[PDB]
RNA sequence: AUAACUGGCUUGUGGCAGUCAAGCGUUCAUAGCGACAUUGCUUUUUGAUUCUUCGAUGUCGGCUCUUCCUAUCAUACCGAAGCAGAAUUCGGUAAGCGUUGGAUUGUUCACCCACUAAUAGGGAACGUGAGCUGGGUUUAGACCGUCGUGAGACAGGUUAGUUUUACCCUACUGAUGAAUGUUAUCGCAAUAGUAAUUGAACUUAGUACGAGAGGAACCGUUCAUUCAGAUAAUUGGUUUUUGCGGCUGUCUGAUCAGGCAACGCCGCGAAGCUACCAUCUGCUGGAUUAUGGCUGAACGCCUCUAAGUCAGAAUCCAUGCUAGAACG
RNA sequence: UAACGAGAUUCCCACUGUCCCUAUCUACUAUCUAGCGAAACCACAGCCAAGGGAACGGGCUUGGCAGAAUCAGCGGGGAAAG
RNA sequence: GGCCAUGGAAGUCGGAAUCCGCUAAGGAGUGUGUAACAACUCACCGGCCGAAUGAACUAGCCCUGAAAAUGGAUGGCGCUCA
RNA sequence: AAUAGGGUGAAGCCAGAGGAAACUCUGGUGGAGGCUCGUAGCGGUUCUGACGUGCAAAUCGAUCGUCGAAUUUGGGUAUAGG
């Protein structure tokens, strides 16, 4: 097994937790919850929110 | 040639996706989907490695107003997969191919799901990212 | 005339009427077959459902696409303390069917299955067996003449033992009280085996080993007075239907001039007293152990507890056990396990399971931690650790 | 005392099924058909009649839902062929189990597109309006065409046109409950119900079969359709957790902290509930039908049958599952 | 025939729980209580199957059966009411 | 190995024929078998046992013919030298 | 006696440009109309929504037509059953 960190807030992503996106351009996303997951739908900035 | 585990429903009788190779159709318009059983109001409805039956919405004039096969390659409603992964694609997206499932185009644009090559042989030769 | 086009019939009428359960504690409607040649042994045990968590195992299922390939499936975990013994009933084959004899119990019955008696246990007198315990007085020939009764004349025999409630994070006090048939050897043995376990603990490792395949008897949720829509699944009425559309259009034809038992209705759902079978037993977990989430590739020390505990149960401090999938019930619930009424030789049946990962993450929330150890390491100091 | 629904008699008509066998079928009546005749069945057609209802039984169709029939479209087991294989056709036991998504049409009917194992036909007051809907028909407004001197007519076209009441009895679905000395625990099981369904892929095997072209099946293995019963790990959905944050207007002199905007709006949002939008689970013995047989007379032979007897179906009865007789 | 139209009709883009296929949430009911307290309707009444019968019975005939008192829903029947 | 058809057909693919001779016995052949014969099998006559046998028709009961929708009616139970 | 707030921008008028003339063009100004969006008002399209022993013998909710004139309306007054 693998785990793996999220693409937004960095959390770990333990088998089967969190969705995974794949863009059109091919790139992977993967996020350990739906708030990480929609922040990024809101196009946010990890970088400024506070707690990534 | 393959047995594919059951996915959730993406594409249900009416939608239309993407046509994402060279053969110069754009739309792919689901009307049936092969292997649908029967059951009262329930419609037909396509996961990403389905056979369907379609018309070409939008593209070259030759292509437009036939039935013809086509095969979904990535869908954008998640669906989980028996590693516990629920993953979705950027689009739904199908591409032209034979009654045996061989392309009519030569080249495929974006990524294909591994639901899908791993079920169509001539698609993975044509295919680029695999996820 | 005829239905316009043809359709499935909505439920099944097999699990009708869809009453409430007589009593919460799921009753063995059958027991597995006696078999001579086999050891004495029980069939059942009792248990308590803690929560469900996810495990991953690698596949073993040649000719699948997932073989020798790792996947993620739900499991359930019950919390399963040894139980006491504490009676004895015999039963004799009568042109009516069976029929008790007699029941002997033990001499000291511990307080907590003592309060199964009481409906008001604390304004009692607590006056319950303390005669029988004088049956016990000196030479205690009745209770082997009782026994030696059974030996003579019982066909099958069945012990009565309880739970350790008081293990368990209930704050219930009572007991559960059940029969277990006793399986293999002959009656002589049947009956031998229960009085030499009179007042004494079995483990679910003496019943169930890891890898069976075991049937879960339990009382469903309850979910009160449900509509049709949700109660039977039928088609929900257009959104301009006069008075509602949760309903069913046509109740019955004109003639009959009634309404028929098969046409669904409105009424209470959930509740139901179910038989599930063909469970794996992925783990039978041990209270002693202090890895019991720990594998052969996660040796993190750590128990089968998530982070928090059990959401509405607690911990699970005892023995337990780790079933592959769903089973009846709510958490807390008193859940029966029996042995399997048949002989399965399927892969699925036989696959020797060996786990990867337990699933311990916080099922309060989006837990993202398996161990306190792991969240320090991950978050750092704190300004409440000082 | 009499028409326009249902219902009743009849069965001309409609539908379906037999017999006799001149012919068809390369030969060859009966593998499969079958004229001239003739015997029937059915009441999903239309007639015939006017028995019931005119102090009113709400008259089309669809949606929803249950049940029943078999004259069986598919699925089980078999017999026959002008059955080499594959395919196909006829038949037996069979209604256990399923029989779809759409374009046009108010349609029933029809016709096209497409999937499917199949997209069989019907009944239950032409099931089903205090279940809905109201597109059609069939009040009153209005237009057109034809007819009429006209008022007006049309079984012609068109457009707009109120779909009421259940709290009673029963029945259904669930829920309490007196008395069978009291109370408590564990049980037994009469009776009633019952559940699974279908397809695909790999192997067998490019094998049997076949000149070739083509081309199976059993054991086994992995998935899928339809259905059923649970469950909430996970993922998704939901938010009065008004839990946290943000935003506008205004009010409390400002700040802090707050009030109101008929939950003010926005982002996240646990818990709970829940989704083939999620996961799990859906048992094994016997007796038989058709059928193929053994021995074996009748009838010195023959003969599955007469006595006796073997195997055997998606059938039946059990196992298993649900309720537990509130007078077991 | 430009323009106009809560007029009738067909198609397209957008948008949508109309639908696949349903799920969740809020207030007010319904529910239980104190008080208050009508109406429609009513030959007698109210469990089924077949028969015959004014040819579709709750009652008749022949069978199945049948155990006090009851609560919330429901829309098959009372060829329910109006 | 009858004639003619036939690549071949000799009884056993198909057409005129359907005879004769020996026989008590035998068809220009009732089938299986051959590319074709051969082969065996039958038609009929023998040996054997030895007392009955075959065909057509008539009408009694029974069966097939004989398929519909809630579960159900020789009135019910039930009845088989009734 | 009554009729929020906007949009559009008719004649008439001012200035400039082009042209031989006949005239044309541009920027303003102005504030027309049974014009237009839309309150009050007047009306009553759709949900064939609620209700349908109602709050009501015609109401309630949303949505909607029109909204400076053939406008709305009080009071007085006239017309009376073939
Ligand atoms: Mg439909
Ligand atoms: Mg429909
Ligand atoms: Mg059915
Ligand atoms: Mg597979
Ligand atoms: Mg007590
Ligand atoms: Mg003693
Ligand atoms: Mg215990
Ligand atoms: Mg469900
Ligand atoms: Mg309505
Ligand atoms: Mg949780
Ligand atoms: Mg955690
Ligand atoms: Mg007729
Ligand atoms: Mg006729
Ligand atoms: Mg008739
Ligand atoms: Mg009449
Ligand atoms: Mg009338
Ligand atoms: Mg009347
Ligand atoms: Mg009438
Ligand atoms: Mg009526
Ligand atoms: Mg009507
Ligand atoms: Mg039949
Ligand atoms: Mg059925
Ligand atoms: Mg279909
Ligand atoms: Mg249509
Ligand atoms: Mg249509
Ligand atoms: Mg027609
Ligand atoms: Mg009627
Ligand atoms: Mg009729
Ligand atoms: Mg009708
Ligand atoms: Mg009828
Ligand atoms: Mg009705
Ligand atoms: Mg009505
Ligand atoms: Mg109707
Ligand atoms: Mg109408
Ligand atoms: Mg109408
Ligand atoms: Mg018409
Ligand atoms: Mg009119
Ligand atoms: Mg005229
Ligand atoms: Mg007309
Ligand atoms: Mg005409
Ligand atoms: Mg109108
Ligand atoms: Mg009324
Ligand atoms: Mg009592
Ligand atoms: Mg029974
Ligand atoms: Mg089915
Ligand atoms: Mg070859
Ligand atoms: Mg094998
Ligand atoms: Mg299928
Ligand atoms: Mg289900
Ligand atoms: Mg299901
Ligand atoms: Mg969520
Ligand atoms: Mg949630
Ligand atoms: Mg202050
Ligand atoms: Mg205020
Ligand atoms: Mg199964
Ligand atoms: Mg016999
Ligand atoms: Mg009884
Ligand atoms: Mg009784
Ligand atoms: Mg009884
Ligand atoms: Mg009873
Ligand atoms: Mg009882
Ligand atoms: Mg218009
Ligand atoms: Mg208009
Ligand atoms: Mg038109
Ligand atoms: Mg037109
Ligand atoms: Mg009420
Ligand atoms: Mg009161
Ligand atoms: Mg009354
Ligand atoms: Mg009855
Ligand atoms: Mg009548
Ligand atoms: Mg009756
Ligand atoms: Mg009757
Ligand atoms: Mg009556
Ligand atoms: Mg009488
Ligand atoms: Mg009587
Ligand atoms: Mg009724
Ligand atoms: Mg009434
Ligand atoms: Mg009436
Ligand atoms: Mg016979
Ligand atoms: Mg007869
Ligand atoms: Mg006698
Ligand atoms: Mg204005
Ligand atoms: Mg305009
Ligand atoms: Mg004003
Ligand atoms: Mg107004
Ligand atoms: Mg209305
Ligand atoms: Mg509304
Ligand atoms: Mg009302
Ligand atoms: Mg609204
Ligand atoms: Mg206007
Ligand atoms: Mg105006
Ligand atoms: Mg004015
Ligand atoms: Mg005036
Ligand atoms: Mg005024
Ligand atoms: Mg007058
Ligand atoms: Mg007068
Ligand atoms: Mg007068
Ligand atoms: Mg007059």
């Amino acid at each position: 097994m693998k785990i793996e960190v999220d693409s937004f807030s960095g959390s770990k992503i333990y088998p089967g937790r969190g969705t995974l996106f794949v863009r059109g351009d091919s790139k992977i996303f993967r996020f350990q919850s739906s708030k990480s997951a929609s922040l990024f739908q809101q196009r946010k900035n990890p970088r400024r929110i506070s707690w990534t | 040639s393959g047995n594919k585990f059951r996915m959730s429903l993406a594409l249900p009788v009416g939608a239309v996706m993407n046509c994402a190779d060279n053969s110069g159709a754009r739309n792919l318009y689901v009307l049936a989907v092969k292997g649908t059983g029967a059951r009262l109001n329930r419609l037909p409805a396509a996961a990403a490695g389905d056979m369907v039956m379609a018309t070409v919405k939008k593209g070259k004039p030759e292509l437009r107003k036939k039935v013809m096969p086509a095969i979904v390659i990535r869908q954008s409603k998640p669906w989980r997969r028996r590693d516990g992964v629920y993953l979705y694609f950027e689009d739904n997206a199908g591409v032209i191919v034979n009654p045996k499932g061989e392309m009519k185009g030569s080249a495929i644009t974006g990524p294909v799901a591994k639901e899908c090559a791993d079920l169509w042989p001539r698609i993975a030769s044509n295919s680029g990212v695999v996820v | 005339s005829h239905r316009k086009y043809e359709a499935p019939r909505h439920g099944s009428l097999g699990f009708l009427p869809r009453k409430r359960a007589a009593k919460q504690r799921g009753r063995v409607k059958s027991f597995p077959k006696d078999v001579k040649s086999k050891p004495v042994a029980l069939t059942a045990f009792l248990g308590y459902k803690a929560g469900m968590t996810t495990i991953v195992r690698d596949l073993d299922r040649p000719g699948s696409k997932m073989h020798k390939r790792e996947v993620v499936e739900a499991a359930t975990v019950v919390d399963t303390p040894p139980m006491v013994v504490v009676g004895v009933v015999g039963y004799v084959e009568t042109p009516r069917g069976l029929r008790s004899l007699t029941t002997v119990w033990a001499e000291h019955l511990s307080e907590e299955v003592r309060r199964r008696f009481y409906k008001n246990w604390y304004k009692s007198k607590k006056k319950a067996f303390t005669k029988y315990s004088g049956k016990y007085a000196t030479d205690a020939k009745q209770v082997e003449t009782e026994l030696a009764r059974i030996k003579k004349y019982a066909s099958v025999v069945r012990v009565l033992a309880h739970t350790q409630i008081k293990k368990t994070p209930l704050s219930q006090k009572k007991a559960h009280l059940a029969e277990i048939q006793i399986n293999g050897g002959s009656v002589s043995d049947k009956v031998d085996w229960a009085k030499e376990h009179f007042e004494k603990e079995v483990s679910v490792d003496s019943v169930f080993e890891q890898d069976e395949m075991i049937d879960v008897i339990a009382v469903t949720k309850g979910h009160g007075f449900e509509g049709v829509t949700h109660r039977w699944g039928t088609k929900k009425l257009p959104r301009k239907t006069h008075r509602g559309l949760r309903k069913v259009a046509c109740i019955g034809a004109w003639h009959p001039a009634n309404v028929n038992w098969t046409v669904a209705r409105a009424g209470q759902n959930g509740y139901h007293h179910r038989t599930s079978i063909n469970h794996k037993v992925y783990r039978v977990g041990k209270g002693t152990d202090e890895a019991n989430g720990a594998t052969e590739f996660d040796r993190t020390k750590k128990t089968i507890n998530p982070m928090g505990g059990f959401v509405r149960y607690g911990n699970v401090n005892n023995d337990f056990v780790l079933l592959k999938g769903s089973i009846p019930g709510v958490k807390k619930r008193v859940v029966t396990l029996r042995k399997s009424l048949y002989v399965d030789t399927s892969r699925r049946a036989v696959e020797k399971v060996n786990l990867k990962w337990i699933d311990t993450a916080s099922r309060f929330g989006k837990g993202r931690f398996q161990t306190p150890a792991e969240k320090h390491a991950f978050m750092g100091t704190l300004k409440k650790d000082l």
